[PDB]
């Protein structure tokens, strides 16, 4: 995902326009985005080299 | 639970902002302290990340996003969904 990519998203979607950001909920987004069951919602530094375009 | 096509939409675009602050955050930490973006909440979820990294308070957490974006980014990882309502944009574009 090029940072040319997400800005892309970003301006398509609207996040370059003033809002306000919801705060959504916990159980929102087991819901709707859920994990495998593998259950490893990660901590850590970990948490931030997924970001590194993990597939 | 039952799925909301719009909550899928905010979830959606929570992973751009959250995946835009940290790529933003690696072009800042190689330039220096910069913390110069004004995309709007851009600077809002850099913070996010940097609490979650050395938090411990898991599902426990009330600060504004911790605990949502902990599971958006977990899924985002191990979402491998062919037709994902979430991360299709993402993934494919
Ligand atoms: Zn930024
Ligand atoms: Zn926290
Ligand atoms: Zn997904």
């Amino acid at each position: 995902s090029d940072e040319e990519v997400l800005m892309s998203l970003v301006i398509e979607m609207g996040l370059d326009r003033i809002k306000e950001l919801p705060q959504l909920t916990s159980y929102d987004c087991e819901v709707n985005a859920p994990i495998q069951g593998s259950r490893n919602l990660l901590q850590g530094e970990e948490l931030l080299r997924a970001l590194d375009q993990v597939n | 639970g039952s799925a909301d096509p719009e909550k899928r939409k905010l979830i959606q675009q929570q992973l751009v902002l959250l995946l835009h602050a940290h790529k933003c955050q690696r072009r800042e930490q190689a330039n220096g302290e910069v913390r110069q973006c004004n995309l709007p909440h851009c600077r809002t979820m850099k913070n996010v990340l940097n609490h979650m990294t050395h938090c411990q308070s898991g599902k426990s957490c009330q600060v504004a996003h911790c605990a949502s974006s902990r599971q958006i980014i977990s899924h985002w990882k191990n979402c491998t969904r062919h037709d994902c309502p979430v991360c299709l944009p993402l993934k494919n574009a």
